């Protein structure tokens, strides 16, 4: 059924990155294994998840415009997906100006 | 043959790919056996030797 | 099937007891009923003298 | 296709507003994005307008607020404004100088108008095989919200 | 079958009577009725002198 | 089945009433023709509601 029913992501699995600053904690905004974020993630693994709800949240801010959209997803049996674990659709292509 | 199921076509859902006319002629050919079956005659021309 | 607020339901004229094309075979069958009765009048009954 | 379509009146110390909202559902194969407008023909919706009509309005004609497509009533306080009277050219409205003094008060229609304010599903999926060579991806209708256009009033396309 | 509001159903040709094919099969018998008559037309009655 | 289902009713139009004061903006309390409502109404029109 979710073969099915779901579409192919890729799957990458969060791990902090041991860039982190050891006095502030902050990640190095420069590290090449993340760039930016404090977050590293392991090579991709292919998945089918099935994905509902798919809404962008556009916000207008004093700062610029923003996405915050939200989705629900259904996973395949046997994971344990993972806190800020990272997934992409690379079939489904969403227009930016 | 096709004339008669005018707006529809014979087609394998796994390829797409319609029915050979292959099969129609072997049809055909079965069906004038039958015809000649049913009713006690000779259809197509044949050399009779009795 | 359902999904993320589309809904699709179809009924097919499949069933457990009758094919898909149990229509139209019933009346090819009717059609050729006819055809054989009139054509067996055309050609007449067999007979021999023992 | 579009449903809820709700005009959302608001009255304020500044005058009023439309806020009003719909939902729209797309066609097939398409990717909608972020404050594209859609105007919609064959609908006309009823709106309401005055002026204070003076010197440099007359010399320079009124630029109306919106984009009238036809107007049902003009009056002023001395009655009717007829024909030949009253012109409008490029949503300018000029009058007679007879005018030079009066305020005209306005009935007019104009096309209805949005603008993609968000996307409420802006991905569904399904990959087709039955009677397909092989698996083929397809893109299946997107939900819009779509606002509609009284702030900012620009002319229809053609 | 269910998941998270996702809704997949089947009614299937089988059923506490017929089986999957029954259909099918009860055409070929009426296919096979035919041919059988038009057959035992051609070959004939067995018969013997006591 | 809206001409069974409704009630008879009156509809008049509203129009915006041309004696604002031409600096406020705002109607005369005096005028006739709109009773210190800004908005003026056009004669009645007999519809089902
Ligand atoms: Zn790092
Ligand atoms: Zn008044």
């Amino acid at each position: 059924f979710i073969n099915d029913r779901g579409i192919k992501v890729l799957w990458e699995e969060a791990y902090f990155c041991p860039c982190l600053n050891p006095d502030t904690g902050h990640p190095r905004v420069d590290c090449p294994r993340c760039h930016g974020k404090g977050i590293a993630y392991l090579p991709p693994k292919e998945t089918i998840m099935a994905i509902q709800s798919q809404e962008k949240g556009t916000n207008q801010l004093d700062i610029g415009i923003l996405d915050t959209g939200t989705a629900i997803g259904t996973t395949q049996l046997e994971k344990r997906i993972s806190y800020r674990d990272r997934f992409t659709v690379p079939e489904v292509l969403m227009p930016q100006q | 043959v096709k004339a008669y199921m005018f707006g529809i076509v014979v087609q394998n859902p796994d390829t797409g790919q319609p029915m050979g006319d292959e099969f129609y002629n072997h049809i055909l050919e079965r069906a004038v056996g039958k015809a000649e079956r049913a009713l006690d005659i000779s259809i197509l021309p044949d050399t009779q030797h009795e | 099937l359902e999904v993320d607020g589309i809904t699709e339901t179809i009924g097919t004229t499949q069933s457990a007891m009758y094919g898909g094309a149990s229509a139209q075979i019933l009346q090819i069958n009717e059609d050729i009923k006819e055809l054989l009765d009139g054509l067996r009048a055309y050609f007449g009954y067999n007979m021999i003298g023992l | 296709a579009i449903q809820s379509q709700e005009k959302g009146t608001n009255q304020l110390d500044i005058g009023i507003l439309d806020t009003g909202t719909a939902i729209g559902t797309t066609q097939l194969e398409k990717r909608i994005s972020y404050r594209d407008r859609f105007t919609v023909p064959e609908v006309l919706m009823p709106q309401q307008m005055i002026y204070f009509v003076n010197k440099d309005r007359i010399k320079k004609g009124i630029p109306l607020y919106y984009d009238v497509k036809e107007i049902t009533y003009i009056a002023t306080q001395d009655g009717t404004v007829y024909e030949e009277d009253y012109e409008i050219k490029n949503n300018r409205l000029y009058l007679n100088e007879k005018y030079e003094n009066h305020t005209v008060t306005l009935k007019i229609l104009m096309t209805l108008r949005y603008v993609v304010s968000d996307i409420l599903k802006e991905s569904r999926y399904q990959y087709t095989k039955f009677n397909q060579p092989k698996s083929k991806f397809e893109n299946l209708p997107q939900k819009l919200l779509l606002k509609r256009e009284d702030v900012i009033v620009l002319q229809d396309p053609y």
